RNA sequence: AGCUUGACUGCGAGCGUGACGGCGCGAGCAGGUGCGAAAGCAGGUCAUAGUGAUCCGGUGGUUCUGAAUGGAAGGGCCAUC
RNA sequence: UUGAGCCUUGAUGUGUAGGAUAGGUGGGAGGCUUUGAAGUGUGGACGCCAGUCUGCAUGGAGCCGACCUUGAAAUACCACCCUUUAAUGUUUGAUGUUCUAACGUUGACCCGUAAUCCGGGUUGCGGACAGUGUCUGGUGGGUAGUUUGACUGGGGCGGUC
RNA sequence: GUUUAUUAAAAACACAGCACUGUGCAAACACGAAAGUGGACGUAUACGGUGUGACGCCUGCCCGGUGCCGGAAGGUUAAU
RNA sequence: CCAUAGGUUAAUGAGGCGAACCGGGGGAACUGAAACAUCUAAGUACCCCGAGGAAAAGAAAUCAACCGAGAUUCCCCCAG
RNA sequence: CGCGGGGUGGAGCAGCCUGGUAGCUCGUCGGGCUCAUAACCCGAAGGUCGUCGGUUCAAAUCCGGCCCCCGCAACCA
């Protein structure tokens, strides 16, 4: 299926590039989420007008919802306590602010329910996917950290 | 492939999918011959009507401008004056009784044998030395007639004889890849109308499943 | 009611006949099956039952389009 | 219907065929009976019954 | 036993019959071929039984028809299963 | 992992007799081999034991028909046609495994609410199996409607239209 | 013991015991525009269902014809 | 948290009785074909539901034929 | 209403692609064997491989038709 990249899906190709992927994994994914295009030259430029008044709903969230990040998102590594020990394992955590905390030797405050765990629940020492909520459907990255026993 | 330096040449003058027009490709026939042999076009015919049934099996042979391919030594057997008559109409060999000798113990240098009805009665005692060599006449598909001048005459002026292979398949050849392509499209007709007048009796609704043309070991042609 | 829940396609009676000739009332119910969305305005996740032609308007205006018009006929999913 | 009908075309070919009780099933024999072509209203030979 | 195909084409006054459908027989005219030296004669078998009305669609010719009309599909006639 | 199918590649032919594994079929005399056979031996392999393929010592353009003989029929040099099957490439399916951006949970916990209904919320487990509907073929009294001629000095065997 | 209200009161029907074919649990089995509920809060020592008929001790032959299970070796062969 | 499930009550609207006609949704069979089965009975009968003085229908992706007619309906014909 | 196969001493079957060429089992008439009878084995006798066409030097055989058999089979008004 001859298509062209629309989003920063760099591990298949660049943006504005012409790439042949597969017709189910582009009807199932690429397609729906706004990500990728039939390869038609004349039916593009709408194509992406259509993704830009959608984006016209959360543009000004993308500039500005966090207060300590107001024009460019940061990458954050965690300073809050791991609650293991030298063999890296635990029972993990319960508590929805227990966690994913940078800023931990300072007065900020951690977010309720914001937070945001795409493969599950922290058992281990070992580096997994975690995130916080800027918006509703808008994620940032904090990199897990090894700290206190 | 895996092919011969002698063909791989050709291969940088031809595409090996394309079947070419007989209409446009007039100057490339006699440009992609490569062998120490004569090339030639020849028609390959898939039939029918039933792929094994005897009644439906096909034969005859058509009259063309170059024949088979060159022209043809005729033998004659006939006795007195009408014999003088196919001598100056076709025949570069008269035969007799004295011929007949020669021909059972081994010797013929002749690519056709015609007779007449009652010279016949000696030519009938070579039917299995004169059979699998097809050079064997019979009245039944009129090579035995009484005006042998005219007959001799049939085989000098240049034509191809056939026959049904098993599964209902027909080969034959239409010219040399040197001789005039323009004429190409006109002599397949004179084939083709023969060989559909060649229907079988009991033919019914088809007769050709499928036409191809190609040239010896080379490339296909479209009609 | 068994339905596509963005287009209020529904079952209903006719003809379908049989293999040969004759009259088969049966009752008519088309396919259907469920699909997770995000909707916004709740600011979560919900399955609805939708189908054939009716997610096909999602696939030519989007779930922001289509979805939003729902939660006003009465509507428990 | 048991008798295997034949139909047979003039010396010509021209027009329509001569359709014919003549039977063909019971014995091996001609098939030339000489019948009425109406293009000519004239008794000729009849060919062909396939 | 010789020659031979009238096991004819297109028309038909009619004659016999059953309640009718329908069944049986047909002078004779016109076309053409066949037998006979010829006058004359041939629409089979010494006669009577040997076979399904129609609706359907197929098959081969025609150019009567054919929804806007020049073609076509489909039908009608002609010739048939 | 393999069923079917299509190209590529390579070889099919010994009724039977001897010099001889005459494929079919139509041509035809100069055509083909220079890691290439000849020919007797220590070897490998298929075998219908004739033949062929490969290796080494070697010798290095032959060889063959026609000649000579065998037979209805030929036997250098060649189109065209066809077998059974694997791998390289590939079209389309099936069984199995695995991942999970589709869908299930007769899993739990939390909130509504110190509610062994249920949704939502958090997290585990299953998974394109299932499930539900749809169309075409097969099957299928489990269910619903319907049919099943007349004469016969009565029925029935026989006779009959 | 049960029984055919008002014409047979029983040799009828029923519990016992035996045999067999299904069914691993969200069982097979069942009613339903389909949830749900009954099987069962049961677990193949349980449950479904059809025979035969408490008890004591037992149960010969035929698989060509009928049905059912696996294959379709060999035939006939749909859909699309 | 943002949000949503959920909880009040202010203002308005609905609700029930209806006489036929009107539109919508469901929907047969006996019967007829002198068999019976596609077809017919018939969108009748009846069940479910809403609204006006009436209701329906409507402003051509109509209907024609090389000429044109120019939204919809009701009656007499076209035509058994 | 169709298709496949078959026609062979007295009964039932061969086959094909060795065309120059009738094979068989079973019975019958007789032996081997045997104390006979059973089990196994092999000599002898008797027929137009139907029938009309066809190719040919030549077909029961192959190629076309027919008929009687042996197994399978379908449709419009």
């Amino acid at each position: 299926m001859q298509v062209i990249l629309l989003d920063k899906v760099a591990n298949l190709g660049s943006l504005g590039d012409q790439v042949n992927v597969k017709a189910g994994y582009a009807r199932n994914f690429l397609v729906p989420q706004g990500k990728a295009v039939p390869a038609t030259k004349k039916n593009i430029e709408f194509f992406e007008a259509r993704r830009a008044e959608l984006e016209a709903k959360l543009a000004e969230v993308l500039a500005a919802a966090n207060a300590r990040a107001e024009k460019i998102n940061a990458l954050e590594t965690v300073t809050i306590a791991s609650k293991a020990g030298d063999e890296g394992k635990l029972f993990g955590s319960i508590g929805t602010r227990d966690i994913a905390d940078a800023v931990t030797a300072a007065g900020v405050e951690v977010a309720k329910s914001e937070v945001r765990l795409p493969n599950g629940v922290l058992r281990t020492t070992g580096e997994h996917e975690v995130s916080f909520q800027v918006h509703s459907e808008v994620f940032a990255k904090v990199i897990v950290n090894v700290v206190a026993e | 492939a895996k092919l011969t330096k002698r063909m791989r040449v050709i291969r940088e003058k031809v595409d090996a999918t394309k079947q070419y027009d007989i209409n446009e490709a007039i100057a490339l026939l006699k440009e992609l011959a490569t062998a120490k042999f004569v090339e030639s076009v020849d028609v390959a015919v898939n039939l029918g009507i039933d792929a094994r049934k005897s009644d439906q099996n096909v034969r005859g042979a058509t009259v063309l401008p170059h024949g088979t391919g060159r022209s043809v030594r005729v033998a004659v057997f006939t006795q007195g004056a009408n014999a003088e008559a196919a001598k100056a109409a076709g025949a570069e060999l008269v035969g007799m009784e004295d011929l007949a000798d020669q021909i059972k113990k081994g010797e013929m240098n002749f690519d056709v044998v015609i007779a007449s009805p009652d010279a016949m009665r000696v030519v009938g005692q070579l039917g299995q030395v004169l059979g699998p060599r097809g050079l064997m006449p019979n009245p039944k598909v009129g090579t035995v007639t009484p005006n042998v001048a005219e007959a001799v005459k049939n085989a000098k002026a240049g034509q191809v004889r056939y026959r049904n292979d098993k599964n209902g398949i027909i080969h034959t050849t239409i010219g040399k890849v040197d001789f005039d392509a323009d004429k190409l499209k006109e002599n397949l007709e004179a084939l083709l109308v023969a060989l559909k007048k060649a229907k079988p009796t009991q033919a019914k609704g088809v007769y050709i499943k499928k036409v191809s043309i190609s040239t010896t070991m080379g490339a296909g042609v479209a009609v | 009611s068994r339905v596509c829940q963005v287009t209020g396609k529904r079952p209903v009676t006719g003809n379908n006949r049989s293999h040969a000739l004759n009259a088969t009332k049966r009752r008519f119910l088309p396919n259907l099956h469920s699909h997770r969305f995000w909707v916004e305005s709740e600011k979560r996740f919900v399955t609805l039952r939708v189908s054939a032609k009716g997610m096909r308007v999602i696939d030519k205006k989007g779930i922001d389009t289509v979805l939003a018009e729902l939660r006003a006929r009465g509507e428990k999913y | 219907g048991i008798r295997e009908k034949i139909k047979l075309v003039s010396s010509a070919g021209t027009g329509h065929f001569y359709t014919t009780t003549k039977n063909k099933r019971t014995k091996p024999e001609k098939l030339e009976l000489k019948k009425f072509d109406p293009v000519v209203r004239q008794h000729v030979i009849y060919k062909e019954a396939k």
